[PDB]
């Protein structure tokens, strides 16, 4: 995984849109997210699995 | 039903 | 190698002349020479694999036992034991049973132990008469008929 | 609150209960009754991660396993 | 000899209640058919339909029922004492039933 | 300011102080919920939560869920392990791939 | 030219005027039809493209 | 559905020549029997015989369409239900047969509902045929062409055979060859040509050598436009 | 059916198919609302005539 | 059962089995192909009815 | 049964048990024993694999 | 109910009795429950997935890939035919078959394959005094239940076509051997006792 | 006798090779007999070398009819106010 | 005992190394042993442990044979 | 023709026709409990390795943007693509491969993307590209397994769900040319292996690729922003940072943690039988 890069993140490769809306998702202070880079996730804006069963250097972003 | 005949 | 006959079966083709494809008593039995064939290609193969993996098994051990430990250079309680030591804080009022399926098995089936601890081998057992002197005579006796 | 918090606390409990006990009866069947947990739709419950297959051991019959359940409704 | 393993043992039985399951569909048809059978309408065609009970008489019926339960309680002695008992002193239950 | 660590994974690093955090939880959340049995045990590393015969408590066993989810910041899928002992907790804990 | 799996003789592409030509000399050379000698040659490792990069069309 | 349907039509045409030649009255009204009692038990039987004349063309063409596509079939569970919910439907719509005989009307309401509602497991077969259709390394054959005329012929049957549950219209389209078009479509173009399409599709399997492609295209061609055109 | 004629054969751009099963979202509820549709209408129809 | 092989690797029809891709004085015209001998879709087996007689014939 | 003492002490002293026999037999008293049939497989060729 | 395997058990009966007693994986391989066969672990070169075959060259395997829990198979089923003499894997998955074609031996290689058989179930075996139940709810699952005991006194001994014929047709022959067999008998017993 | 796969399979000296050896099989000496599960939940965790082997039991099946009677006295006497209350209200 | 995880993990390290090494591939797993937990046997998410945050990261090898020497020394 | 033929009319050798010793008895069973018996199959997986080669790089000679371009320009035409990729470069790309593996890649149809792609495949997993598809196996692999026997792997021919289609051949051959009338000749069951869970292993034969034909049927459609459209250096969120957060209070606990005489001090009793316990109420 990346870590979060502080407003300067260029994908590694071209991830699928997957929705042009940000989603507005309650976030608990001091737990560990994984954010979907790729995003052909299943289970909404976080990484799942699935950046594992595509061919992508998109890594999900532990923040 | 409710527009099938358009018209 | 105290536990097993690492003695190497021979092809029936020397003994009995039957097998041997240039002794002119050859009777061309496709059948018979493969089972000959896998039986010795069988045991043979399981010699040689018993004997590589004990080899591999002995490098392995020996690579395992002089690698450097570097928690053994850590913070006392953080990558290493306190320093008092290991302690038992319990109050233990019997024996513990033998049988206890943990230990045994957290001693027995180990990651380290991977190359020996399925090497298929022939136990270094007495030998019976009936099984291992009589029965090979009388299996080699058997006549044979080319019709 | 904190109220709120011992509410979900006790309803997972109660919940944890149910399917642990449900979980103990499901693995009996499996060890003592292989053809009725096979019959049931019981997955094989014998954890063999140290390397030895199961002595009993069988193919999921899963033959309840969407639209359809709407229309047969 | 040599052919009759445990595979070919349930496969005849299996057959076996194959054959009766086959043979229980049309009569269970036909059963059903029997129970609720057409009829006249109760008001005008048919009046008397009420008092058609078709009840048979209880005693009658058991007083048939005596050798078929017969056959099947010898059937159940004969296949039980198999175990210590020869051909020929079981002909005399196998007569009895064939009669 | 201390600065907290660039570097992931610093609970599977330290295992005595992953170990330490999750006996000071475990203790907190026993004596809290069941005063009345665990104000006086100490709780070690070898220390369970079954019973003489090794029947398990599921109250007991999601409060210890319950504190280690608060306590590490994880989410202790309840219907794949029952945690038992402190042993069972390490093992959720360091499994775990985002616990902090 | 063998387009997407499918050979065709006597295709006609055109280079347009408001282009950037690199390397006139390669350029010149390979439209021209010769064989270049590259054996003068360095390798840059810049990993600056993508698949699928978007390109203005 | 074999199984199932069998013993009642057994029964059925038991009762017809116990009827015929010895005087059982079981189809005469006239002193109980009722007539209306045959066309049931005939076409309880009827309806599924249809759906298990139908239903293995199904099996033919997604056989084929994954075989020369190079990809899996869009989705097998969904096709495998939709052929069960067809199949299980199938036993409350045989009164479709007999909506003029005088049935009560609550019973033609139930029967014309369910034999509408069939159009949805009907649409699911379809819809999975067209998205195993795409994205995939197509290979042209035979079988394949013959899969693609049963897609049309199966299209227009259904269709037709769906307008044939709407009521009103049943009742100037029953007993009428608006019906023998329906049924002839479906069971000759679809049945046949899926049928074809096996023969094609198993003919090494079947005959130990290859097809000729001439003659089967010819085959192709004029079965189809036969069908269309009769 | 252009794409599939055009651009599916082996020697226009075929695809590697590389899923070995397939995971959707409310499939069949797209796939029958079309058909609903219908029946609906078909329903209301009869229900007029009758 | 069959256990001829009458396939493998062919070469030098278009494709040279000689190296010549670093090689400025050579172009590859595969459009200059020689013909060869046509190879014809293979014969399906053909019955030996004394053959097939006596091995199926059962005592 | 009755094993000579002598022939014991050279077992004893050749071999020496190290593990334990999982065979049931080693549980049945002279009792037992006794009362066992002896049966008899006759072991041919195989042709048939099922 | 036991089949007096002395008179009675000659080829195929024989066989499934020896692959009762013996447990032999070449006999419990033949003998195996068509209805299940052990779930093994997933192929790789390090463990291959070993398809088993009593002395014949070739298989016929199924793959589905990877099965899951979600799923409860991989990919599509795909046939190949394992053959024997190298590991052979399935390139849409990657998982590795080996084909190990058990022979009729007692020979430690056979034994190290003991554990990949269900063992053979006994109910089955022999004859039995219920033909089937006619209960709807416990059929074809259940086995039918009998009237008598099933004696555990019983010690199978194997013998050849030859010795077999000639205990048939000469008692003083059989007797002979049947009383050498039992003082046998009585010495491993008492071995496994001292050993104990 | 044997309870536990590992157990079982580790060092077995009944195999067939020696058992021909011997050429003695006893019937009592079946396979299908010879391990048996405890019927109680035993899944495995990860320790800290090896496998750790842990026992889920929820709840006994050895309970009598007289802990299930004192068990539901205060349901009863729930049962019984609540109907007495709607009754009077 | 602290010591008997560290062992562990070093141990499975070494042996992680010394396969992929004599495999010419890399480690599957990561994990020493296997147990359904994670379930990473039939779902997607790996157990794979290499982290770092830039090129010039010295960590960027460790979990990875290309940490160890031909010898299977732990540095370099 | 062959007379007829009756197997069990010959003598067979599986049973020694002599009976043991009693004194040969004993000395067996001592002898066989004085050593450890032969071991018996265990399924668990040690230490499992990719199937597939090392994972691909995210920088290096060979990554995975070039899988992806590799795939967005696949066609299987009925001609070679005569553009052959020089060998020194194949070869640079994939360090460990040989010249005479780059040569023969550059001598197959493929275009210059998939020579390396398909060199950089068969180097990682070790395929022969000598080996020619035939219907029995479509590949041959040679692979130093965990105890370095330098196994070899045969990717057989399959068939999708039917054995009908099936081609049932024994010769290096892609016709079919065998018709058997028996399938199952001696009786013995075709087999679907299932798979324990528990035994089961992490996907590593090209695990990577079982979505990518989904996404890559989507991004085949997609319109992406360039580089020099795309707004970059924004400002950073308030309350996230590279480096992942820990409050003052937890890093003052872990620091004093590090202690080894650490107890939580905060126990209403002295369960810990601290001697400068000090009860906290
Ligand atoms: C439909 C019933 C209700 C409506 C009223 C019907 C009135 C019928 C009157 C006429 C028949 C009177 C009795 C005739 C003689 C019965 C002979 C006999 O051996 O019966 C027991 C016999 C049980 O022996 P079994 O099946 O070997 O026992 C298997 C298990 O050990 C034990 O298996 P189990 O514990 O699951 O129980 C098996 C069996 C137990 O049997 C009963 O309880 C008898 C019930 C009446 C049986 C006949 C009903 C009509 C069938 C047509 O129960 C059933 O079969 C279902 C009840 O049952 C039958 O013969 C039933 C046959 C039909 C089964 C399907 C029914 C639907
Ligand atoms: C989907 C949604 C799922 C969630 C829904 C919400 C929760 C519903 C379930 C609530 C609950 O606590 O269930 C746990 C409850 C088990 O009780 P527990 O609290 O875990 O037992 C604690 C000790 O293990 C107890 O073990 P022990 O052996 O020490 O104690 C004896 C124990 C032995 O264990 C059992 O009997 C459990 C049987 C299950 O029996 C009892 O304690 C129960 C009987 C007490 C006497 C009668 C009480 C009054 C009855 C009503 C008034 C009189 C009429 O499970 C069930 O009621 C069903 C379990 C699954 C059955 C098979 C399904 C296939
Ligand atoms: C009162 C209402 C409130 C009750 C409150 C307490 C509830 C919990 C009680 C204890 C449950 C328990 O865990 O018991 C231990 C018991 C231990 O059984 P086990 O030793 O494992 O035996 C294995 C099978 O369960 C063995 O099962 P099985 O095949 O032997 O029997 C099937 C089993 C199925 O039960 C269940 O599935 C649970 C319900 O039981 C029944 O079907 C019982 C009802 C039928 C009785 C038939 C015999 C008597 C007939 C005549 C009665 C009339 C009076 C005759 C008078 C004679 C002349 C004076 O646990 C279970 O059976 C597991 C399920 C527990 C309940 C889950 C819900
Ligand atoms: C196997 C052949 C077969 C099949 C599959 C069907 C399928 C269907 N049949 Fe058919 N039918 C017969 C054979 C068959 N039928 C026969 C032989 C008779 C004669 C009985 C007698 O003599 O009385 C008969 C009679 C019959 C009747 C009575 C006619 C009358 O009383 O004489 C009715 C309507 O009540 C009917 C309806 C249907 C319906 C709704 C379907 C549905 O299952 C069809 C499902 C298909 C769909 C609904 C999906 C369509 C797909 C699309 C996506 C539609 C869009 C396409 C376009 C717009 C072109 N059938
Ligand atoms: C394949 C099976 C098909 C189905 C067969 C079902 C048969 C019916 C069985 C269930 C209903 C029984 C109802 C009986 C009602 C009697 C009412 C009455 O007044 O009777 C007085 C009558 C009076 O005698 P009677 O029978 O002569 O009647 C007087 C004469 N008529 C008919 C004109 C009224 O009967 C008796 O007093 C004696 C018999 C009593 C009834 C016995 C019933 C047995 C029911 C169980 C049988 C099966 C057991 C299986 C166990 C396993
Ligand atoms: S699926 Fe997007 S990073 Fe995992
Ligand atoms: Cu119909
Ligand atoms: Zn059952
Ligand atoms: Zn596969």
């Amino acid at each position: 995984s990346i870590p979060y890069q502080e407003g300067k993140y260029r994908p590694a490769s071209i991830p699928m849109v997957a929705g042009f809306f940000p989603y507005n998702c309650y976030l608990q202070q001091g737990k560990v997210y994984s954010w979907c880079s790729c995003g052909i996730s299943q289970s909404g804006p976080w990484c799942d699995g699935l950046c594992n069963s595509v061919v992508t250097r998109c890594r999900p972003v532990v923040f | 039903a409710l527009f099938f005949m358009a018209n | 190698e105290k536990w097993a006959y690492l003695d190497y079966k021979k092809h029936p083709s020397t003994t009995l002349s039957h097998y041997d494809h240039k002794s002119k008593d050859y009777v061309e039995s496709e059948r018979d020479d493969y089972n000959a064939d896998v039986a010795t290609n069988s045991h043979n193969k399981l010699i040689d694999d018993f004997k590589r993996n004990l080899q591999m098994q002995r490098k392995v051990h020996d690579i395992l036992q002089k690698m450097d430990r570097p928690y053994l250079r850590g913070v006392p309680g953080v990558t290493k034991n306190i320093s008092a030591g290991l302690q038992d804080y319990s109050a233990p009022v019997s024996k513990k049973s033998q049988s206890d399926p943990n230990d045994f098995y957290r001693d027995a089936y180990r990651n380290e132990n991977r190359w020996i601890d399925q090497s298929v081998f022939t136990p270094k057992t007495s030998k019976m008469t009936h099984y291992d002197v009589e029965w090979p005579k009388e299996l080699a006796s058997r006549p044979v008929t080319k019709k | 609150e904190e109220r709120y918090d011992a509410l979900r606390v006790q309803r997972r409990i109660w919940s944890m209960r149910f399917y642990y006990a449900r979980q103990q009866c499901l693995y009996e069947l499996f060890v003592d009754h292989p053809d009725l947990a096979q019959w049931t739709g019981t997955y094989p419950k014998v954890d063999s991660s140290h390397g030895f297959p199961f002595y009993s051991t069988y193919e999921m019959y899963r033959d309840f396993q969407s639209f359809a359940q709407w229309i047969t409704l | 000899y040599s052919k009759f393993t445990a595979a070919i043992q349930r496969f005849w039985k299996r057959t076996y209640i194959i054959f009766w399951v086959i043979e229980a569909g049309t009569f269970s048809v036909f059963f059903y058919l029997t129970l609720n059978a057409s009829s006249e309408p109760v008001y005008m065609y048919d009046q008397i339909k009420i008092y058609k009970t078709h009840l048979f008489s209880w005693r009658w019926f058991l007083i048939k029922l005596l050798p078929s339960v017969s056959i099947i309680l010898l059937g159940y002695y004969l296949q039980l004492t198999l175990k210590w008992n020869l051909f020929n002193k079981q002909n005399t239950i196998v007569l009895l039933i064939t009669l | 300011y201390n600065f907290p660590e660039y570097r992931t994974g610093g609970v599977q690093a330290n295992p005595g102080i992953t170990a330490k955090r999750i006996i000071k939880c475990i203790g907190e959340r026993l004596r809290k919920y069941d005063p009345a049995r665990w104000e006086n045990v100490p709780i070690t590393f070898k220390t369970h939560f079954r019973d003489e015969n090794g029947y398990s408590d599921v109250a007991t066993s999601i409060q210890i869920h319950d504190a280690l989810e608060r306590e590490f910041g994880i989410d202790i899928k309840d219907r794949l392990a029952l945690v038992t002992d402190v042993e069972t907790a390490f093992y959720i804990v360091m499994s775990h791939h985002d616990p902090l | 030219l063998q387009e997407m799996g499918t050979t065709s003789q006597d295709i006609v592409i055109n280079f347009m005027k408001e282009g950037t030509v690199h390397h006139p000399e390669l350029f010149e050379a390979i439209v021209k039809g010769y064989n270049i000698d590259t054996s003068d040659y360095v390798i840059n490792t810049a990993n600056n493209l993508r698949a699928r990069e978007g390109n203005h069309n | 559905m074999l199984a199932t349907i069998t013993p009642v039509l057994g029964a059925a045409v038991i009762m017809m020549a116990f009827d015929r030649h010895w005087q059982t009255t079981f189809f005469e009204y006239a002193y109980g029997g009722d007539p209306i009692l045959s066309q049931h038990l005939f076409w309880f039987f009827g309806h599924p015989e249809v759906y298990v004349l139908i239903i293995p063309t199904f099996g033919f063409i997604n056989m084929i369409v994954p075989h020369n596509n190079t990809r899996r079939v869009a989705s097998k569970h969904h096709m495998i239900w939709a052929i069960y919910v067809m199949a299980y439907m199938g036993y409350l719509v045989w009164g479709h047969h007999m909506y003029l005989v005088g049935l009560d009307h609550r019973s033609r309401t139930m029967y014309s509902t369910i034999t509408i509602m069939i159009s949805m497991p009907a649409t699911i077969k379809v819809v999975n045929w067209t998205l195993s259709l795409v994205n995939g390394a197509l290979k042209i054959d035979l079988p394949f062409l013959f899969s693609m005329s049963f897609l049309l012929l199966f299209l227009v049957a259904g269709f037709t055979g769906m307008w044939l549950s709407h009521v009103s219209l049943n009742v100037s389209m029953h007993d009428t060859f608006y019906v023998v078009a329906h049924f002839h479509i479906m069971l000759s173009g679809a049945a046949m040509t899926g049928i074809f399409s096996g023969i094609y599709y198993y003919f090494n399997a079947l005959f130990g050598v290859k097809y000729s492609r001439m003659f089967g295209y010819m085959h192709l061609i004029y079965y189809s436009g036969g069908q269309w055109v009769a | 059916i252009l794409k599939v004629a055009r651009f599916r054969v082996l020697k226009m751009r075929p695809k590697i198919s590389t899923s070995y099963r397939p995971h959707g979202k409310w499939g069949d509820f797209l796939a029958c609302i079309i058909p609903l549709i219908w029946c609906i209408n078909i329903l209301t129809n009869s229900n007029l005539i009758l | 059962p069959y256990t001829k092989k009458h396939d493998d690797w062919v070469f030098d029809v278009t494709m040279p089995s000689q190296n010549y891709q670093t090689d400025l004085t050579v172009n590859i015209h595969p459009e200059n192909k020689k013909m060869h001998v046509m190879k014809q879709v293979m014969r399906q087996s053909y019955w030996d009815a004394e053959h097939d007689m006596a091995h199926e014939y059962d005592y | 049964t009755v094993i000579n003492s002598e022939f014991l002490t050279y077992l004893k002293s050749n071999y020496k048990i190290s593990f334990s026999a999982s065979n049931i037999v080693k549980y049945l008293s002279d009792k037992s024993v006794n009362n066992s049939v002896i049966l008899y497989l006759r072991k041919n060729k195989i042709f048939n694999k099922s | 109910r036991m089949t007096n395997t002395t008179e009675e058990a000659f080829d195929e009966v024989s066989h499934e009795w020896q692959a009762l007693v013996t447990s032999n994986p070449f006999d419990l391989n033949v003998f195996n429950y068509l209805e299940n066969t052990q779930t093994s672990n997933f192929g790789t070169v390090d463990n291959p997935l070993v398809v088993f075959t009593s002395e014949t060259p070739f298989r016929y395997v199924g793959c589905t890939g990877q099965m899951n829990e979600d799923d409860y198979e991989g990919h599509e089923l795909l046939f190949f035919l394992l053959r024997e003499g190298s590991l052979q894997r399935c390139m849409g998955c990657g998982q590795v078959f080996k084909l190990v074609r058990l022979r009729n031996e007692y020979s430690p290689e056979m034994d190290y394959y003991l554990s990949n058989f269900h063992p053979y179930e006994m109910q089955e075996m022999g004859e039995s005094d219920t033909t089937v139940l006619m209960s709807p709810y416990k059929y074809a699952s259940h086995y039918e239940y009998t009237q008598f005991e099933t004696p555990s006194n019983m010690v199978y001994s194997m013998v050849n076509p030859d010795e077999h014929d000639r205990l048939l047709v000469d008692p003083a022959y059989r007797m002979e051997r049947t009383k050498a067999l039992e003082e046998k008998y009585k010495v491993y017993t008492s071995s496994l006792r001292e050993v104990e | 006798m044997f309870r536990w796969l590992f157990l079982y399979w580790y060092n077995s000296t009944d195999t067939p090779s020696a058992i021909a050896k011997v050429n003695l099989w006893s019937y009592i000496n079946l396979r299908l007999f010879k391990a048996r599960l405890s019927s109680s939940i035993a899944y495995y965790i990860l320790g800290l070398n090896n496998l750790e082997l842990k026992k889920l039991k929820i709840f006994y099946k050895n309970t009598y009819f007289d802990y299930i009677y004192l068990k539901s006295i205060p349901c009863l006497f729930l049962i019984i106010f609540f109907t007495n209350l709607y009754l009077f209200l | 005992d602290i010591n008997k995880y560290m062992e562990s993990q070093l141990v499975n390290d070494t042996l992680r190394a010394f396969v992929s090494k004599v495999g010419k591939t890399e480690p599957a797993t990561w994990k020493n042993y296997s147990t359904i937990y994670h379930k990473d046997n039939y779902e997607a998410e790996r157990v794979r442990h290499v982290a770092f945050v830039d090129h010039k990261d010295p960590h960027m090898y460790h979990g990875l044979p290309q940490d160890y020497d031909d010898n299977i020394k732990p540095k370099h | 023709r062959a007379g007829p033929y009756n197997p069990n009319r010959y003598k067979d050798y599986y049973i020694p026709r002599t009976l043991p010793k009693n004194e040969e008895i004993v000395e067996f069973v001592q002898s066989q409990h004085s050593v450890p018996a032969s071991p018996i199959r265990n399924q668990r997986h040690i230490n499992p390795v990719r199937e597939s080669g090392p994972l691909p790089s995210y920088d290096g000679t060979y990554t995975m943007e070039d899988i992806r371009a590799v795939f967005y320009n696949t066609t299987v035409g009925r001609d070679y693509c005569y553009c052959q990729m020089d060998p020194e470069e194949i070869m640079r790309r994939v360090p460990g491969i040989t010249r005479k593996e780059a040569e023969f890649i550059t001598k197959l149809g493929l275009s210059p993307q998939e020579q390396v792609d398909f060199a950089y495949i068969a180097y990682n997993i070790g395929l022969d590209i000598f080996y020619f598809t035939n219907q029995m196996f479509v590949a041959r692999q040679v692979v130093t397994n965990s105890k370095g026997e330098k196994v070899e792997v045969l990717w057989n021919a399959q068939c999708y769900e039917d054995i009908a289609q099936l081609n049932v051949g024994f010769a290096p051959v892609l016709e079919s040319v065998d018709y058997h009338w028996e399938i199952f000749l001696w009786a013995d069951p075709p087999i679907k292996p299932n798979n324990d869970f528990d035994l089961n292993v992490p996907c590593t034969w090209f695990e990577y690729e079982q979505e990518w034909w989904m996404e890559s049927c989507i991004q085949e459609d997609q319109f992406n922003l360039p580089e020099d459209e795309r707004p970059y250096n924004t400002p950073r969120n308030p309350h996230c940072r590279k480096e992942l957060w820990r409050s003052q209070d937890a890093l003052q606990e872990e620091e004093l943690m590090v202690n080894e005489n650490w107890y939580p001090k905060n126990t209403q009793y002295n369960i810990y039988n601290q001697p400068d316990f000090i009860k906290p109420k």
